[PDB]
């Protein structure tokens, strides 16, 4: 079931047979981050660490409490030693929770990971906090994207992405504390 | 004809998915953070296929919106 | 890269390419050699041309 037994260490010694001897190896992934998913620990009791992400951030990679992510189900929300998810997330607002302060960041959509040493890996594109949305012209495109309903299922597809993305998002700037 | 979600049946990928609730929200931001998001969204390559080993055709992208909401 | 006047980076990969385009060579694989940048296009025809698409 395994019969290729890959990884970085083993393409070390095996690349030494092929290429010439001049060259160092080439350096991978693994080489650059020192959080593993299976090392155990990580925890130490109340907050776990939060490595929430972004292709052109790194919004927090401190530790949280409680984190409140929108699941493609519904909110949820993972504690120290939740279970191991890959949870593909809605467009809504992810809550990072450290105790008595509170920062909502409302995301795009992308997944979110709690690996088994109880890290969560927060994975989504666009991650804009409430502070700088406008209410106004979400629904000046809402009502558009409630209108143009073609029978071209490509547009189809990115109409119901743009409805469900402005009724979460005007959802999430009614409620405010 | 695909099996997935509704993006996926849809012939779209998740990436271009993605983007796309990426783009649509970059349009809603207050605009101290709209225009600096427009950086972030523009789309500026060109590519080319090699079927021979030397000539190919071409394929220009010059958008500065974001990725294309209509089927590639 | 895409302008030139790196000094032998578009040509480190270029070698670090076949060093790992014969290690992961085992069975007869397919290979599509893709570059991107301007300079990868001049390097790879020149020493993998049939699999780069």
């Amino acid at each position: 079931e395994a019969a290729a037994p890959a990884g970085p260490k083993e393409f070390t010694e095996v690349w030494n047979k092929k290429a010439p001897s001049t060259l160092i190896v080439p350096e991978f992934p693994s080489n650059y981050t020192a959080v593993k998913a299976v090392g155990e620990g990580q925890v130490h009791g109340d907050a776990f660490p939060v490595n929430f992400y972004t292709p052109h951030s790194i919004l927090s990679q401190a530790q949280k409490d409680t984190v409140v992510l929108p699941g493609v189900d519904g909110y949820f929300g993972v504690k120290a030693s939740h279970v191991p998810t890959i949870a593909q997330l809605k467009p809504g607002v992810v809550e990072l929770h450290s105790g008595a302060e509170s920062e909502k960041f409302f995301v795009s959509g992308g997944f979110a990971f709690v690996h088994p040493n109880g890290v969560t890996d927060i994975c989504v594109l666009e991650a804009a906090t409430l502070d700088q949305v406008d209410p106004a012209a979400v629904k000046s495109a809402l009502a558009a994207a409630s209108a143009a309903q073609p029978t071209d299922e490509f547009e189809q597809a990115a109409n119901r992405a743009a409805i469900e993305l402005y009724s979460a998002l005007e959802s999430a700037v009614e409620a405010k504390a | 004809a695909p099996s997935g979600p509704f993006y996926r049946v849809a012939g779209m990928s998740y990436l271009r998915y993605s983007n796309i609730c990426a783009d649509l929200l970059r349009n809603v931001l207050k605009e101290p953070f709209k225009a600096k998001a427009q950086a972030r969204q523009a789309i500026h390559f060109r590519q080319a296929p090699y079927v021979d080993g030397k000539a190919g055709a071409s394929k220009v992208y010059e958008l500065e919106n974001g990725i294309p909401k209509t089927a590639n | 890269s895409d302008k030139g006047l790196c000094g032998g980076l578009n040509s480190n990969i270029t070698k670090y390419t076949r060093a790992t385009l014969a290690t992961t060579e085992s069975e007869g694989k397919d290979v599509v050699v893709v570059s991107i940048g301007d300079k990868g296009r001049s390097q790879l025809t020149r020493i993998e041309s049939q699999r780069y698409q």
